[PDB]
């Protein structure tokens, strides 16, 4: 497999930290509900999705986070989390957000993009991976598929079509393509429209 | 149950002596004790928070592995790092690998790393999160040598740890029996969990936010492994018993002195590699130790004491204000955010007491107030803000 430090992600969220968060706000209650209204504030034309794995952490700041979605997809490298004080105010807040133009949904429903093996395949021999990809791809529970016929990945790899904001600040329809090789578990996003290029690798596994 | 292992803060077999310990679970962090997941007893190394085995042919399959297994839960084989091959001492290495493994999930728990923060325990009894995620807790895998690796999926599946045997000695020594290698690797799994919630495990890859990923390890390790004794002159290096290597295997001991390790905030202009930016973080890290310590004084027992929440110790502090920092900063953060988000975790759990001795450990290295991250252009600071002193 190829070097993938060339493919990391960016780090370009912003953290609004308790101080500026006092600052920038406009001059008992849900702490969800809380987090909700203020993502709205800071991003009211965003469409997205309350992950489920907010809680209130042992020192009393409760922990949101939020993905943003386009056209029923989600943005998978647009983030918002959102800490709320014991006192029920937004303690500080960071994010990713996509504030740009939001591409049609024609592309979405006439179904043009490239096919989830094609993804597969580009992964495979751009990243030089030891795998065989000679595969097949099977439907799952949305615009989410498990491969079969695959050699040399500890599970069945997997593909999920997302947006993803590139290097340039634009969204790119991806294919979300998953290979686990025990060495190293990828989450490598691939462009399923233009060129299949690669637009970011993820490696589960660290040193 | 009983343990032979070497005992907690013990970093590497040249610290200390094997001692036998008797039940050395957490009853709060490990409701089941560590040989149980509430509905299986077992007689081995397996239980709520880890399953530890043997895996020589470096494969993916781990569940019917080998792993000693003891009626009376003696726990009690032989070592001796005078040994070879390896193989000789599987048994101990399994164990001391779970120990350790084992002893670091509970202390995280006490600190806040809970099922609800997305922790790694196959049945989190009720208290929320997702489980079926204990760690696979590999001793002397045979996929590598020289190092060691941990693979965190999201909340809901089991982190992976594959410990090594280092060839630079003769005889091999066992990577399970650096205490400081197996917090390394276990920390990535804390890391990226509370990185962007339990949920994103996408949230230290960035390269600045890999780099930290690293720091926070070699940090977690050199702040368990303080002792009875240690000074703010006292330095730090990492794997040095493991790599057979004069000063570690990073490219400064951890130190206070500048002339020792001279690593700033714009000495990451010239890195290109996770693991070489970690250092410069963890010194960082480092600083905050110490000033906390000096105010705070040290708890040199394995678990901190907790006054309303608060660590009474500035050891405990430093640990409890860098994971709560993980948890408020964003996915993918650089080190002015995370910086940040330990000074404001510091303002929600003290009210804010320690912000001139955070404030001045990040400035001594060049992370001050006008500190600002480029991804090859940063412009370091070693201003402390007016009045928080
Ligand atoms: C949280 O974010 C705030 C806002 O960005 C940070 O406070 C700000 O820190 C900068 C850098 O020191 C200050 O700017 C500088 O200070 C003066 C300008 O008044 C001048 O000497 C410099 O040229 C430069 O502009 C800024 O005033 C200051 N604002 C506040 C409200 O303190 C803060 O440090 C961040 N971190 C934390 C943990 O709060
Ligand atoms: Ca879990
Ligand atoms: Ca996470
Ligand atoms: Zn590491």
């Amino acid at each position: 497999t190829v070097d993938l430090n060339a493919f990391r992600l960016k780090s370009l969220a912003k953290y609004v930290n308790a101080t500026e968060t006092v600052i920038e706000a406009p001059s008992p209650q849900s702490y969800v509900e809380v987090a909700t209204q203020h993502v709205k504030m800071i991003a009211p034309d965003a469409t997205f999705r309350v992950v489920d794995d907010h809680y209130v952490g042992d020192n009393g700041v409760a922990h949101v986070h939020f993905r943003q979605t386009a056209n029923g997809l989600d943005i998978d490298n647009a983030d918002f989390n959102v800490n709320v004080g014991k006192d029920g105010k937004v303690f500080s807040y960071g994010n990713s957000f996509y504030t740009g133009q939001i591409p049609s949904s024609a592309a979405l429903t006439k179904r043009d993009f490239s096919d989830p093996v094609t993804a597969l395949k580009g992964t495979t021999n751009t990243l030089q991976l030891p795998i065989t990809v000679d595969s097949a791809s099977s439907e799952s529970t949305k615009e989410s598929y498990v491969f079969k016929g695959v050699s040399g990945t500890v599970s069945d790899p997997k593909a999920k079509l997302v947006y993803f904001v590139k290097d340039d600040g634009t969204l790119a329809l991806a294919w979300r393509v998953e290979t686990d090789i025990d060495s190293n578990w990828l989450l490598t996003y691939i462009d399923a429209k233009s060129g299949e290029e690669i637009h970011g690798v993820v490696d589960y596994v660290a040193e | 149950a009983d343990y032979q292992v070497y005992a907690w803060g013990i970093n590497d077999p040249t610290e200390g002596e094997r001692t036998v310990i008797k039940d050395p679970w957490d009853s709060v962090a490990s409701e089941f004790t560590w040989i149980s997941d509430g509905s299986t007893n077992y007689t081995t190394s397996r239980g709520n928070n880890g399953i530890a085995q043997s895996n020589p042919s470096g494969g993916p399959s781990y569940l019917n592995n080998y792993r000693p297994s003891s009626s009376s839960l003696s726990f009690k084989y032989p070592y001796s790092v005078s040994s070879s091959p390896p193989s000789s001492y599987i048994d101990a290495s399994i164990i001391q690998l779970f120990y350790t493994a084992n002893i670091y999930h509970d202390l995280l728990y006490t600190l806040g790393f809970t099922e609800k923060a997305g922790n790694f325990e196959y049945n989190t009894n009720g208290q929320g999160g997702l489980g079926n995620d204990y760690v696979i807790l590999n001793a002397q895998d045979g996929s590598g040598t020289n190092n060691a690796n941990f693979a965190t999926p999201p909340d809901g599946q089991p982190g992976r740890m594959r410990m090594y045997v280092w060839t630079e000695s003769t005889p091999y020594r066992d990577g399970s029996f650096e205490a400081g290698i197996v917090i390394h690797e276990y920390t990535h799994g804390l890391s990226n969990r509370l990185t962007g919630g339990p949920a994103n495990s996408n949230c230290l890859n960035a390269l600045e936010s890999g780099g930290m990923g690293e720091g926070w390890s070699d940090f977690m390790a050199t702040a368990i492994r303080l002792k009875p004794g240690d000074k703010r002159s006292t330095d730090y290096t990492m794997g040095e018993w493991a790599s057979n290597r004069a000063g570690g295997i990073r490219q400064y001991p951890y130190s206070t002195s500048l002339s020792t390790n001279p690593l700033t905030y714009t000495s990451v202009n010239s890195l290109n590699a996770v693991h070489a930016i970690g250092t410069v973080w963890a010194s960082m890290l480092y600083e905050v130790l110490w000033n906390l310590i000096d105010k705070h004084g040290k708890n040199d027992a394995p678990k901190p004491t907790l006054r309303d929440g608060v660590p009474t110790d500035g050891k405990y502090l430093a640990m409890k204000l860098v994971m709560d920092g993980m948890a408020l900063q964003p996915c993918n953060p650089n080190f002015v955010q995370a910086r940040d988000a330990i000074l404001d975790a510091d303002t929600a759990l003290t009210g804010g007491e320690n912000q001139c001795e955070i404030w001045t450990a990040f400035a001594k290295r060049g992370l001050g107030a006008g500190a600002k991250y480029s991804s090859r252009n940063r412009v370091g600071s070693t201003e402390v803000p007016s009045g928080v002193c």
